[PDB]
DNA sequence: GAATTCGAGCTCGGTACCCGGGGAT
DNA sequence: TTCTTTTGATCCCCGGGTACCGAGCTCGAATTC
């Protein structure tokens, strides 16, 4: 079909339904999208692998859409809980020069009998930026921890409220990891029951040390179900990734402020 | 009784050769002129100051009365004289000194001496005016001191005295209190010099000759009895007789529905936009349509031996059917009255260059009066509980102003819809060369949008089509005529718009450049980024570009290249809104007055805070019709604890200082309010680029600190910043750097 | 119960009036 | 004791105010993998 093809039939997008982020970024190009929003001041991504759809299809440099279309909509709209109830299939078709692509959004809802009704009122057309750069994370950390619901909403509820108290990750010897602040304290276990998580690199010591207490705010509305929580250190400036295990990877990274000390 | 009068100068001119004669100053105590001053008056010619020098007050002001008695000047002037001057010498004279001045005018007693607060006057066989009323009204400035109206009308770079200074003066000896002479003699030098280049008396004089008052009805009393007057010398020659209905007589709201405001489509329009409008439009409308009081029949009989159409017009007006018979039957008083009037509006224009240097600028003022009649003829029918009024008069007027501005807008839409018939119509349209779409119009007014043609000879042919556009439609005295062209408009809104007229010069209409509101810095910066926007071309290029893509396109994308000086002129006004010199004379807002203090509903206004200010320090507490100059000081602890001691984040009603407390006191300014409300300036003129969307446009007007960080972090960017291959290799080392 | 739904309840701007008032046309 | 007139209407925009109201946005507890 047309050149650059992503296509959601069922049984695949059921995954990415059930994977803030609609004033967000889509870069989309080879190996998969990527939705990149900022929130509170923070940096949140939601990778989508060109594996992690029904068809995907590149040809061409990586473009970069503005998820409002036409300042209201939304590209990502379609994927939402519950706003089309009887939704079943995405198709996004770019068609274009790489200075100037457009991407086409068409929508495809179930019917009786195998066939689909394209509500034609609903397509949504926007055009590749022209001109974009963004600052994704790179590297890998230097060590990651996997969490829960309860530990991570726990951790959350430990960090600070404003710019008075700042907070610490710092982790011990021998499995002391910890997350305290002044007036609230909680540790865990790092093993390679109830405060035992699981990770890798476990005696990459530090304590790390964040200035704004946003993660709360930013991390809240994502609804995380509790994920990996990786460290990023080997930078001036030491950053914290988060990315949920539950349907989706949405991922957020905090910049932890340079006194980086263990 | 201890707020004396200390100093009355008094120049004596001569109105016809308009010759100072005499320079007397009245002074209680010792004055001794400074000679630098007196050698000043000697350079120019000005006669030498007597100074006359008084022990006490009452004798000073029983001088300055006897002189006004004894020399009896026929025309007195100065500026303020009615809200100020008069009363004062007058509250003296009368309350602590129990003159009677019923003598003192020209009568030698049982004559009227009175002040009353337009605020009047009234001394009899003595005609004062004012030169501030005479000023406010033919000339807009935010300030009305005698220093800025100085400046701006006499280009003279004054120094005021401010009353605060005078007993530190006055209490030194003579030679300061000479100073104090000299700046009163200066204040009234400078009104005269104002009054000789305005010079009221002959336009006012004209005007109490045509109309039948004598001049200083003319000067106070309205625009209604002139137009009565008039009436009432047509009336009694035609035999009618004018009823009193007024003797037993005493919220937006309107009395008849005015006139039509075409819907602009609002935007930078970079093609010709040729101007119809009528020519004294309500008028011709009187006078062609024969509208008057006598005319008017409410009731389908009175015509019941007339044909329709041809002896009367027949308009359904506020849905009620009216007959206005027409002239050959009988002439509308009105429309007799005004044929006389428009006559001469253009029988004197022509002869104007017919005439001798001083006849031309008799002709000036005069002229410029008969065409105050004009407009006043449709206010007299219209006014509720007035002399004499007629809403069916003034409601078909409106009526069929709203019809004429259809009728012209269809007009031109089936006629010259397609350029076959403009040529057909004009065949100097062959070398202009498309579609015709009026994009605007107002009770009169036009604007045609006329693309594919030139702006070189289209108002030589506006003309044409306007006289086509006349004789096609409207009766002979209604004339449309084709009055500008721009070359560029910026159709903001309904009564808003910026344009440059053909090869010319910018009109400003009703955009805030224009209103006396906003402070010196505002216009200041506003002018700078509209004068950007239409002299500067690659923004006119750029501004005409935005409205290729809706604006919400314009939120996400990169403004066209050219725009950037548009926001370095923005940028340069953050910068220099809080520079610490910031003289504050240029952030000062001013507001009128406009009624008692206590006729106010709405009494959290920022000039009605500053009057009560004032009034609270005993300073000068202003007048109703006044304008109020205060300026906006930052939210301190301080004036949050003293605004609700005379009872968060306070209301600008509640930080409006006045400027000479705020310098005196050193209050400083709010910088928050005065930057807010320059982009505010900047959105209500500048939506029209972007949809009319003020949102939007604040948005993009108020468009570093994490790419810092970034580019700290050894994240490399990709994108602008670098050549293309750059940003790929880059772009390479992230994906494999994430994979 | 542990997630998990949308369900029900808070608040938090947003926009639009709604209005008086300035001050144009 | 103290005043004691005069054109008309239309229109945008701002300051000060109110009042929904959708959007989020987490909590709180029936229905439940």
């Amino acid at each position: 079909g047309a050149p650059c093809q992503v296509v959601l039939q069922g049984a695949e997008l059921n995954g990415i339904l059930q994977a803030s982020l609609l004033d967000s970024l889509l870069v989309m190009g080879d190996r998969g999208i990527l939705i990149h929003n900022t929130i509170f001041g923070e940096q949140v991504f939601l990778p989508l692998e060109h594996s992690q759809f029904s068809r995907y299809r590149w040809r061409g440099p990586t473009a970069a859409f503005l998820s409002l279309v036409d300042q209201k909509r939304s590209l990502l709209s379609v994927f939402r809980a519950n706003q089309y109830p009887d939704l079943r299939r995405v198709e996004l078709a770019i068609t274009g020069q790489a200075p100037f692509r457009t991407l086409v959004q068409r929508i495809w809802t179930t019917t009786s009998d195998g066939e689909a009704v394209e509500l034609a009122s609903e397509t949504l057309m926007k055009r590749e930026l022209t001109s974009f750069v963004v600052l994704v994370p790179q590297g890998t950390p230097d060590v990651q921890l996997r969490l829960t619901r309860p530990q991570l909403t726990k951790v959350l509820n430990a960090t600070g409220a404003d710019s008075a108290t700042p907070t610490t990750f710092e982790l011990g010897v021998n499995g002391k990891f910890s997350v305290f602040t002044t007036s609230t304290c909680v540790t865990f276990a790092a093993r390679e029951n109830a405060k035992t998580v699981y990770g890798e690199n476990t005696h990459r010591t530090f304590s790390v040390v964040v200035d704004d207490c946003s993660m709360r705010a930013v991390l809240r509305r994502l609804q995380v179900g509790g994920g990996t929580l990786k460290f990023f250190l080997t930078t001036p400036v030491p950053s914290l990734c988060v990315t949920a295990t539950g349907p989706n990877a949405v991922s957020a990274v905090f910049l932890l402020k340079p006194q980086k000390i263990c | 009784p201890e707020d004396l009068v200390i100093q009355i100068s008094c120049l004596l001119y001569d109105l016809s050769t308009t010759a100072l004669e005499h320079v007397l100053l009245f002074s209680l105590g010792s004055c001794d002129l400074p000679e630098s001053h007196l050698n000043e008056l000697a350079a120019r010619g000005l006669p030498t100051p007597v100074v006359l020098e008084f022990d006490s007050e009452f004798e000073m002001l029983l001088a300055f009365m006897t002189l006004v008695k004894q020399y009896g000047p026929e025309f007195v002037t100065g500026y303020n004289i009615i809200n100020f001057d008069w009363p004062f010498l007058l509250a003296k004279l009368t309350d602590i000194y129990k003159v009677p001045l019923d003598g003192y005018g020209r009568m030698n007693g049982r004559g009227v001496f009175r002040v009353w607060d337009r605020s009047k006057i009234k001394v009899n066989g003595m005609v004062n005016i004012d030169m501030y009323g005479i000023i406010t009204d033919k000339i807009k400035l935010s300030s009305y001191k005698l220093n800025a109206v100085a400046e701006a009308v006499l280009k003279d770079k004054k120094k005021d005295l401010s009353y605060r200074d005078i007993p530190a003066y006055y209490a030194t000896g003579p030679a300061q209190r000479g100073v104090i002479g000299e700046y009163c003699i200066q204040d009234s030098l400078l009104v005269g010099q104002l009054f000789f280049k305005f010079l009221p008396h002959l336009e006012l004089s004209a005007v109490a000759r045509l109309a039948g008052i004598n001049i200083t009805r003319t000067i106070y009393d309205g625009q209604q009895i002139r137009v009565f007057t008039c009436l009432l010398r047509l009336a009694d020659q035609k035999g009618f007789i004018l009823p009193d209905t007024q003797g037993r007589f005493r919220g937006r709201h309107v009395g008849y529905q005015g006139a039509r405001v075409l819907d602009p489509t609002s935007g930078f329009h970079v093609n010709p936009v040729v101007v119809f409008d009528f020519a004294s439009l309500y008028p011709s409308i009187i006078q062609a349509h024969n509208l008057c009081f006598s005319t008017l029949s409410l009731r389908a009989d009175a015509v019941a031996h007339l044909e329709a159409g041809k002896d009367y017009l027949e308009i359904e007006v506020g849905g009620r059917r009216l007959f206005f018979v027409k002239a050959h039957v009988r002439e509308s008083l009105l429309s007799i009255l005004l044929r006389d009037w428009l006559a001469m509006r253009k029988q004197i224009r022509s002869r104007i260059p017919q005439s001798s240097p001083e006849e031309a600028v008799l002709l000036d003022k005069q002229q410029a009066a008969i065409k105050v009649v004009c407009n006043s003829v449709y206010g007299f029918t219209g006014v509720q509980h007035g002399l004499l009024p007629c809403l069916h008069v003034a409601a078909t007027v409106t009526t069929i102003g709203r019809e004429m501005l259809l009728a012209t807008r269809e007009y031109v839409h089936a006629r010259w819809a397609a350029f076959e018939q403009l040529l057909a119509d004009f065949p100097e349209a062959a070398d202009m060369r498309y579609s015709m779409r009026i994009i605007y119009g107002d009770t009169d007014s036009i604007f045609v949008l006329c693309r594919g043609l030139t702006a070189a000879g289209l108002t030589a042919m506006g003309d044409k089509m306007a006289s086509h556009i006349s004789r096609a439609l409207f009766l002979p005295p209604i004339k449309l005529e084709c009055e500008k062209t721009f070359t560029k408009l910026l159709l903001i809104a309904k009564k808003k718009y910026i344009g440059v007229i053909y090869g010319g010069k910018m009109l400003i209409k009703g955009v805030d450049l224009v209103r006396k509101n906003n402070c010196a810095f505002i216009n200041r910066t506003s002018r700078a980024l509209v004068d950007l926007l239409f002299y500067d071309d690659t923004v006119s290029g750029a501004a005409a570009a935005l409205a290729e893509r809706p604006a919400e396109e314009w939120l996400a994308r990169p403004l066209p290249e050219g725009l950037q000086a548009f926001g370095a002129v923005l940028v340069d006004a953050h910068r220099r809104i809080t520079d610490p010199e910031r003289d504050i004379q240029d952030f000062v807002l001013t507001a009128e007055l406009s009624r008692h203090p206590r006729a106010y509903t709405n009494k959290r206004l920022a000039h009605l805070t500053v009057y009560y200010k004032l009034m609270a320090r005993r300073a000068q507490v202003p007048s109703i019709k006044d304008r109020i100059p205060y300026v906006i000081v930052a939210q301190t602890r301080e004036v949050e604890e003293t605004v609700a001691r005379l009872a968060r984040k306070l209301l600008v009603s509640e930080l409006a200082e006045d400027p000479a407390y705020a310098i005196a006191h050193g209050v400083a300014l709010n910088t928050d309010y005065y930057f807010s409300h320059l982009l505010g300036a900047a959105c209500v003129t500048f939506k029209a680029l972007f949809g009319n969307n003020a949102k939007i446009t604040e948005s993009l007007l108020k468009r570093d600190d994490v790419a810092a960080r970034l580019r700290a972090a050894g994240f490399g960017a990709v994108g602008a910043g670098a050549t293309a291959e750059e940003t790929r290799r880059m772009l390479h080392r992230a994906f494999d750097t994430l994979a």
